[PDB]
């Protein structure tokens, strides 16, 4: 995996690949990997796919329970903490998960804890996760600034991922885009790499170590 | 020391079509290296128009359908006969194999039908239960021989118009289910040549809104 | 986690803490506070296992502010740090013991003196005049042993935290991004933002 | 494998499947297990496919320079003494189950050779995977004073037991019939019972589908 | 364990148990809650049958649950020490769990709720 | 720590009617690092091509080793050394070294400049010799490589078509593994032409 | 977690036109020690149902009771126990096989491998397999051990699918299986000569052949081999 | 392996079964455990079949070169070069061997060589996994200066005993008689010696 | 050891390496040049195993010296690096392997053109427009990719370069004390004393 999402100006980009792997095998291209909370919540899988996507719906389910119980959606930070004290009570037992959970709500305003599976809880800026993170943070963190525009946030959480996805033999298939504002978060597209590096490489004129 | 998992072999393929969605596999059953049974069907009927398959430790693939086959029938008493849908169905086998997390169910599972659209669905699942609905899922033995294939027939990947320099792709389309049949008795024949734990018999079953067919074809036996 | 420091100077207390999250080979997070407030006048640093830590000190705050809410009372640094040690002597022969390091400095309001207590995991209390956690006291003890006087300013110690921490970023292998200073006395606690 | 050796009243035949594996992949569907280390002496070799080659050529290559050193027609004894001697030397670590024949001035000789250095003689032999399939037939058909033909039918009949029942095994059949005062006849796929059906579809793509971005002479020539 | 159903239903359709408790209720000293524009007052009458009273120690009759909220009470001393104790708990619960301090109407819901558990649970009045 | 797939990386070999092709993917990498897109596996030595899948340097190093080899070979012999005859010197060489052996998967392929035949050969990593009328595979996805080239391989293709199908087996399977891959490269060789293409492929 | 002490060897079977045939020798190993001759490791359930049991004898034993105990459960509250309403091979397999699977997954396992054959009420043949692992299955031959490597291809060449099935008599599948026994005491280290064979037909019913001996041996070309 | 050798009035006789296994299949159910190192020098093998096929084919050119030079050697020089190699590679060799030879100054002799490469005399020797079952029964029914006829009776009847038992041995019992008359070889089959 | 860098432009070759010598819980030294001058117009960069290194490094600078004094003349950039190769290829196989990685940087006077080889400890060879060696390429490999262009300049290019030790000393965990930067060219060897 590589999964990024940074806040900035206009609110929060958030990034992720679309390939699985059992080994060296390529096992899916094609793998949601934002998981949809609600209109104003999203959260983001890597590690293991059964475990972030079981506990990560069920963590949806928890957040509707709240809206239901207290007439009021769930902040950011009391959902990110449902999740990451549901992971602690299974620490040591073999759970594998680096999830980001991202929203807006009033009284926060754009909001990314990053969770994982040995109970770590952060509030921040800027995340990568995954096998492919590191390769992501060259390009987001060399590029990044915080009054870039939604048109040119969008390309960079996708420039990011793209780096990832060439360097890191795990990560890879398509990007899948999430802009999220005030009003709610939007989806911008599924990008095929098949297509996608080839239309930078040529339009950017990066990629010169790659065979043209 | 005892071991508690297995290996039983074989290898099981589900396409899904316009209107339709095929779900087949070999009926070969094995241990290291010796034949069980030439014909021991690993495809069932369970209902609502949902066919199963869970193959690798043969003995959690029989305990994972027995318990789905019965989750459909408490679903029906409890909720005044409605039709399981294929999607309700593949969320509830997530649970069932996540609930053995920390002692899974050592298969790769694959469900077929009709969505409630009336277009054919497949959905796939790994062992602790994570699941994704797609065209096309090779499970199994010789999955890492017919998927690639699939990828290149199904799907159309890599493949370009003739004389568009590479820029144009081939359109994706639906086939029909006698293009399907083929491309399914082709990718078993070919993993029987190659891959020692497939072979003996095939065994495809076809989901319509008409309901399930079944059709059976010899394989080589070596 | 890793860098905790503390100094126990004339008239309180100063904690230094280390502001790198560190995660295999990248470096998440340059500004995190490794620290909770207890009470008003009691401030609890803390370093170890990922996870374990914030959930200790969390837990460790939620019961110092209910005994505060029951008996409209602030416990004294001494009492709060007993409670804390016996909480982690527990925890060492549980089915799985917190992995946490802390330095709980205090004031003291009925003694009028500052109160630096350091305890490691094992529940392994020991009232200092300095006191680290982890590899820093490899360097900052001996440094302390030297320069450090019993009846110092709060200024004076807090030169005395630069010099340590010049030390450390000369001489540890890791990049510790800096560290977030407080001090504790007797008008409370406060952040220093410059260092 | 599957390989067997049996005796018969002028002479001896060897036979073995042609099915090569990497792990429980089919590698080779056709290959030569039988194996000439002199006119008249031949050789079946189950275990490490680089061994068993290489083993079998190096004694060939000295029985030969023996020959003609002696000038006489080399001995079943003398390969087995050299083979048993070189394999012993390396305690088991060069992975060669052989299996020995032929006919020599002191008669026909029938002789199994494994990777530790022990030998034995008998008038039926079965090594390899499928060699339990194969020696079930073996012990149920195998009598005293068989004929050329009967003996072809008993041997070729238990590398098929090993064929079907063993998935180390399979593919073709091949034999070699060592007969006293005659010229040892070599039967490459004596027999072919596992031919592939017709494929369902022609996969010839149209000309132009690969998209392609260099084209370049290659120049071979000095 | 004592399992006796006490509070039970009546012919008539009433709970004599939750009714003989808010006779209790209003044998308890008078509390009077008033709320202004920008502000909330809780009085309460204390009974002058107790001269030779130590005041500093005495319990008060207003208890703060938390920093923002308080409770006042009308009914048997002993009985509100455990509603006390139990809100105060949650009250630090919800600032561990949710990262913010309860509401009043949330902290008001979770006494309701423990009072009401108690008039339909076995063995306890 | 496997040394066969620290590197990654494939080799394809099929015949056709009066033709032969070899392909290979151009990855190499330090497990889950691409380090280099331009790194071919395939070499010659006269009109006998071989290719070399597995460890790196093994790569590099027995090229080098069987260059050195098929020079004095022509030196001593005043002609070309042959496929079959390289086929011998390769298993030859690899058996040498059985206790400490090179890990590798290599794949000769050419046209006997005698008989004008077609000729393809695979080994193990201790030099077995494995011959095949059909196609030989090697490397990290050599799974995926045998399930498409026994369904997509016909005997018999035209040079032009036999371009098709052999670079589609090696496309579809780099793509089911991760250590393949970034790049391709075919060789089709007729009996005194040799065509050398490099494909489009997806890049992560 | 366990080890098998006492254990009991190959397991043999087919199908034929009427009905089906199951077979087990009279031994109880204790590792290499030939330790006991006088265990008989087919056991009946009714008249219409043989269970085969090799692996770990004391479990054999358990095994034994637990099926003993099931027709006297059966028999409670059933007037008709002895028609309609008596225990069917498929019930007998089916409790064994979620027995198995049960205690596998209880990581304690009955370390067995057993065949039950029979006939059903309406005429079917009846043969299904389950092992200490909880896995089934099913074929027109079943085996188990070494018989698994050696008797199965000799049964397979007398019925190698279904349709041979109709076509093959009771006379001509006994003389298999009593081959195929013959061939394991050959070549299995933990056999003995002492066996028992069973047939279960839908017309002449259960028939149960006790002290059988293999027979018409070769042994005499041994004379002839001298050295190595 | 079932393996023995007893001297009698006449000379010496060997006795073995024919089983030999990998783990519980029977690779040879008619093998020949009784081998030739000289004329009238006969050694018994268990262990190892590679390794004391080794040892045997070792020896027996020893003594060949032997023979060539000093002429025929005693059974005493033959278990003499058994077990210097028994002995110099004992970390490298699992063989139990029992050396039985005839000469016309000492008759009949009997040496048994274990695992240690040690070397002892004895009137009679028994030896392989089959042996531990035959120890009580040898011990009560051996007597010095038997005729052949009772020794082949008890070598058949003691290796009866011990195929019984031990499931590493069985398959006929071939015999070697070693006596001033030459060297008779003998077999029986199961139908036999099975119902003893 | 740890950090070495290579970025080969339109006209030069220029070499980044770590100053750090890290020894458990020390830094014994801040300004280590970890490269040796193979020949007037070679450099090669090298990172690893302890001792190793220099004992490698100057191995190979005494062999390629002596070769230039034998024949009056120097290798090329690519001939240099084959012969390093095959001294590790060789080392792989030995009772005790060098374990070290270089990096060979060279300006070939015959063609005018730069030069970049990377090698790993098991002798593997790529010539490369940017290499690295250790985890510093999962930072700098996809920075490179991006903002690299063939035809830069050496100005260009130590911009290039001060974007990857700007994101090294943002996410990596270790402190490396920066690097030390030298040029290849035409002119020869020469290093950057303000970096
Ligand atoms: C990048 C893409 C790679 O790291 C990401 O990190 C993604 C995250 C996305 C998919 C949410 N991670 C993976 O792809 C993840 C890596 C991984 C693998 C195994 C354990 C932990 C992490 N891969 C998976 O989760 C795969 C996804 C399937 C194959 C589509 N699943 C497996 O590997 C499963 C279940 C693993 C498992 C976990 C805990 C207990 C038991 C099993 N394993 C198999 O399917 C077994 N395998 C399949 C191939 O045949 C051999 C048997
Ligand atoms: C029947 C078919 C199976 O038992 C026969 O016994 C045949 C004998 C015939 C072919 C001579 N045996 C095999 O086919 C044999 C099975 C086998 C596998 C592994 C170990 C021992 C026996 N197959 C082989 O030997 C293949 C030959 C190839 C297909 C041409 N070789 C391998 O599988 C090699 C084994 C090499 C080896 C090395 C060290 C010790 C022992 C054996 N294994 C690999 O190639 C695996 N790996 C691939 C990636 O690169 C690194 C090596
Ligand atoms: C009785 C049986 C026991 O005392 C006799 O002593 C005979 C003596 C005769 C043959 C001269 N002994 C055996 O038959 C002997 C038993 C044995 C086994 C292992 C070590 C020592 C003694 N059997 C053998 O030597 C067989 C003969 C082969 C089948 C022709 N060899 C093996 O079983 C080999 C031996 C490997 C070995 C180990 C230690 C020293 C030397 C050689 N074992 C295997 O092949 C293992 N096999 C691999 C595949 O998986 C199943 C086990
Ligand atoms: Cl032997
Ligand atoms: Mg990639
Ligand atoms: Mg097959
Ligand atoms: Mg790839
Ligand atoms: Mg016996």
């Amino acid at each position: 995996t590589t999964t990024l999402a940074f806040r900035f100006q206009g609110g929060i980009i958030v990034a992720v690949d679309s390939r699985a792997t059992a080994g060296n095998w390529v096992a899916s291209q094609t793998v949601k990997k934002v998981i949809e909370i609600n209109p104003f919540l999203l959260g983001t899988m890597a590690g293991g796919t059964a475990d972030c996507q079981f506990w990560e719906t069920w963590l949806g389910s928890q957040c509707r329970l709240h809206e239901l119980r207290e007439k009021e959606r769930i902040s950011v930070a009391a959902a990110s903490k449902i999740l990451s004290n549901l992971v602690y009570q299974y620490k040591g037992a073999g759970l594998s998960m680096g999830t980001m959970i991202c929203g807006y709500t009033r009284k926060e305003g754009p909001t990314i804890y990053y969770v994982d599976s040995d109970g770590t809880r952060l509030k921040g800026d800027i995340f990568c996760v995954g096998s492919g993170q590191t390769f992501a943070y060259g390009v987001l963190d060399s590029n990044y600034k915080w009054d870039l525009s939604v048109e040119d946030a969008l390309y960079l959480g996708k420039r990011s991922i793209l780096a990832a996805a060439h360097r890191d033999a795990y990560s890879g298939g398509s990007v899948n885009l999430y802009h999220v504002t005030e009003d709610g978060w939007i989806y911008h597209g599924n990008h095929d790499v098949g297509e996608l590096f080839w239309k930078v490489k040529e339009e950017e004129g990066s990629f010169n170590n790659v065979i043209g | 020391q005892f071991n508690p998992y297995g290996d039983n072999g074989g290898t099981i393929l589900g396409i899904a079509g316009e209107d339709f969605a095929v779900l087949a596999g070999d009926t070969r059953n094995i241990t290291d290296y010796s034949i069980n049974s030439r014909y021991e069907p690993k495809v069932f009927d369970c209902g609502d128009n949902i066919v199963m398959s869970a193959n690798g430790f043969a003995a959690d693939g029989d305990a994972l359908v027995k318990r789905f086959k019965n989750s459909v029938k408490w679903y029906h008493f409890d909720h005044n006969d409605k039709k399981l849908s294929i999607n309700s169905a593949a969320r509830n086998i997530q649970h069932l194999l996540y609930g053995k997390r920390f002692f899974p169910y050592y298969v790769h599972t694959i469900i077929a039908g009709l969505d409630e659209d009336g277009k054919g669905a497949v959905y796939s699942f790994d062992p602790v239960g994570s699941y994704e609905r797609e065209q096309c899922r090779a499970g199994g033995a010789a999955a890492s021989l017919i998927m690639p294939f699939l990828d290149n027939q199904v799907n159309f990947k890599n493949q370009y118009e003739p004389g568009t320099n590479g820029k144009v792709k081939k359109p994706l389309k639906y086939l029909s289910v006698e293009e399907v049949i083929k491309l399914v008795r082709d990718s078993f024949t070919s993993a029987t040549e190659r891959h020692i734990q497939v072979g003996d018999g095939l065994e495809i079953l076809i989901v319509t809104k008409d309901g399930v067919r079944k059709e059976f074809y010899e394989l080589k036996r070596d | 986690m890793d860098i905790i420091l503390g100094i126990r100077v004339q008239d309180s207390v100063i904690l230094a803490s280390s502001k790198a999250v560190t995660r295999g080979i990248s470096v998440l997070k340059d500004s995190d506070d490794k620290t909770r407030q207890l009470s008003p006048h009691t401030l609890m640093s803390f370093a170890g296992e990922a996870g374990d830590t914030v959930q200790f000190a969390e837990y460790i705050q939620a019961n110092i502010q209910l005994y505060s809410i029951r008996e409209d009372y602030e416990l004294s640094p001494q009492a709060v740090s007993s409670f804390v040690r016996q909480e982690l002597a527990k925890s060492i022969r549980s089915r799985r013991p917190y992995q946490v390091n802390v330095l709980i400095g205090g004031y003291d309001k009925k003694k009028n003196k500052p109160e630096l207590y350091q305890i490691d995991y094992l529940g392994t209390k020991v009232e200092l005049p300095y006191g680290a956690h982890g590899y820093s006291g490899f360097y900052t003890f001996s440094l302390l042993d030297h320069h450090y006087r019993p009846d110092m300013t709060t200024e004076e110690g807090l030169d005395l935290l630069k010099l340590c921490v010049q030390e450390l970023e000369k001489r540890m292998p890791m990049d510790f991004k800096g560290v977030i200073v407080k001090i504790v006395d007797k008008d409370g606690i406060r952040q220093v933002d410059d260092f | 494998t599957t390989i067997v050796g049996v005796k018969f009243n002028n002479g001896v035949v060897i036979a073995a499947d042609t099915r090569s594996t990497q792990g429980p992949i089919v590698a080779d569907k056709n290959c030569a297990k039988l194996h000439r280390i002199s006119p008249k002496i031949w050789c079946a070799g189950a275990g490490t496919a680089a061994d068993t080659e290489a083993v079998t050529q190096l004694i060939g290559s000295n029985i030969e320079l023996h020959s003609l050193y002696t000038s006489r027609e080399p001995r079943v004894v003398s390969a087995l003494q050299m083979l048993k001697q070189h394999l012993f030397k390396y305690q088991g670590h060069i992975g060669a189950y052989l299996i020995v024949a032929g006919v020599d001035p002191t008669g026909s000789h029938l002789f199994s050779i494994h990777a530790h250095g022990s030998t034995d003689v008998g008038y039926y032999l079965s090594l390899g995977s499928g060699s339990l399939a194969a020696m079930a037939v073996l012990e149920s058909h195998w009598k005293q004073d068989l004929t050329k033909e009967e003996a072809i039918k008993l041997a070729s009949d238990a590398i098929q037991a090993g064929i079907w029942n063993d998935l180390g095994s399979g593919s073709n059949v091949d034999v070699c019939v060592m007969e006293i005062g005659k010229d040892a006849e070599y039967l490459r796929n004596y027999l072919t019972p596992n031919v592939r059906e017709e494929k369902q579809k022609s996969y010839k793509f149209p000309r132009g589908t690969t998209a392609v971005l260099k084209e370049s002479i290659v120049n071979i020539c000095d | 364990g004592y399992d006796r159903a006490l509070s039970i239903f009546s012919p008539d359709g009433h709970i004599f148990q939750v009714e003989y408790a808010l006779e209790a209720v209003k044998r308890g000293t008078c509390a009077v809650g008033v709320k202004g524009k920008n502000c909330v007052v809780l009085g309460c009458e204390r009974r002058s049958t107790l001269k030779l009273q130590d005041t500093r120690i005495t319990p008060s009759k207003v208890s703060k649950i938390d920093s923002h909220v308080v409770l006042s009470f009308s009914g048997l001393n002993a009985d509100s020490r455990i509603l006390i104790e139990k809100a105060r708990v949650e009250a630090q619960s919800h600032r561990l769990t949710l990262e913010d301090p309860v509401t009043v109407e949330y902290l008001t819901r979770y006494v309701a709720g423990v009072q009401q558990r108690y008039t339909q649970s076995g063995g306890v009045r | 720590s496997d040394p066969s797939s620290i590197n990654g990386g494939i080799v394809v070999a099929m015949t056709g009617k009066d033709c032969v092709a070899i392909a290979c993917d151009l990855r190499l990498g330090s497990q889950s690092l691409g380090v280099s897109n331009k790194f071919e596996k395939i070499f010659h030595y006269g009109h006998v091509f071989l290719g070399i899948t597995g460890l790196a340097t093994d790569v590099t190093t027995l090229n080098e080793m069987f260059r050195y080899k098929t020079n004095l070979y022509k030196l001593k012999e005043e002609r070309a050394i042959e496929p079959e005859t390289f086929t011998q010197l390769v298993s030859s060489s690899l058996y040498e070294r059985r206790f400490g052996p090179y890990f590798v998967g290599p794949v000769v392929a050419g046209i006997n400049s005698k008989s004008g035949k077609p000729f393809i050969a695979g080994f193990d990593l201790i030099g077995c010799i494995d011959e095949a009328k059909d196609f030989i595979v090697s490397g990290t996805a050599s799974d995926q490589l045998f399930g498409m080239c026994e369904s997509l391989y016909e005997p018999n293709l035209e040079p032009e078509d036999l371009f098709e199908t052999i670079s589609q087996a090696l496309l579809n399977a780099a793509d089911r593994d991760a250590l393949s891959g970034w790049g391709a490269v075919v060789y089709i060789i007729k009996k005194d032409e040799v065509v050398k293409r490099y494909l489009k492929m997806r890049q992560d | 977690t366990q080890q098998p002490i006492v254990t009991g060897t190959s397991v043999i079977s087919m199908k034929y036109d009427n009905g089906v045939i199951i077979a087990a020798d009279n031994l109880g190993s204790y590792g290499s020690l030939l330790r006991f001759n006088g265990v008989e490791r087919l056991i009946p359930v009714g008249d219409n149902t043989v269970v085969g049991i090799s692996g770990d004898i004391s479990d054999m034993q358990h095994i034994e009771r637990l099926l003993k105990d099931l027709v006297t459960e059966n028999a409670y509250d059933n007037p008709l126990a002895d028609a309609e309403e008596a225990l069917e091979p498929s019930y007998i397999f089916e409790y064994l096989a979620t027995v198995m699977y049960q205690r596998r997954s209880k990581m304690n396992p009955l370390w067995n491998a057993i065949i039950v054959a029979g006939v059903q009420s309406n005429g079917d043949q009846f043969l299904r397999y389950v092992n200490l692992l909880g896995v089934t299955y099913s074929s027109p031959t079943l085996a188990t051990g070494f018989g698994a490597h050696m008797a199965n291809p000799l049964l397979r060449k007398v019925v190698d699918r279904e349709s041979d099935i109709p076509k093959t008599t009771v006379q001509v599948a006994e003389e298999a299986i009593v081959n195929a026994m013959r061939v394991l005491y050959y070549r299995d280290a933990r056999s003995s000569r002492n066996f028992s064979l069973a047939i279960i037909d839908k017309n002449t019913g259960l028939t149960f052949k006790k002290n059988l001996q293999v027979e018409n041996m070769k042994w005499d070309f041994a004379k002839d081999i001298k050295g190595y | 392996t079932s393996i023995m050798a007893v001297t009698f009035k006449d000379g010496v006789i060997l006795g073995a079964d024919s089983r030999t296994t990998t783990g519980a299949y029977i690779a040879n159910r008619v093998t020949d455990k009784l081998t030739r190192v000289h004329d009238k020098i006969w050694c018994c093998r268990s262990g190892s079949a590679a390794d004391t096929q080794a040892i045997a084919d070792i020896v027996q050119y020893h003594l060949e070169l032997y023979t060539s030079q000093y002429g025929t050697p005693s059974t005493e020089t033959a278990a003499s070069v058994f077990k210097e190699l028994c002995y110099e590679n004992k970390d490298n060799l699992t063989a139990g061997i029992i050396v039985a030879g005839y000469d016309d100054k000492n008759k009949g002799e009997v040496y048994t060589i274990p695992l240690g490469g040690s070397v002892h005399k004895l009137p009679y020797a028994i030896a392989g996994s089959g042996s531990t079952f035959i120890y009580g029964y040898c011990d009560k029914n051996f007597r010095e200066n038997m005729s052949k006829e009772e020794t082949v009776d008890f070598i058949k009847h003691s290796l009866s005993q011990a195929i019984k038992w031990d499931g590493s041995s069985g398959g006929v019992i071939r015999m070697v008689v070693l006596t001033a008359a030459g060297v008779e070889r003998l077999i029986f089959y199961p139908d036999e010696y099975e119902q003893l």
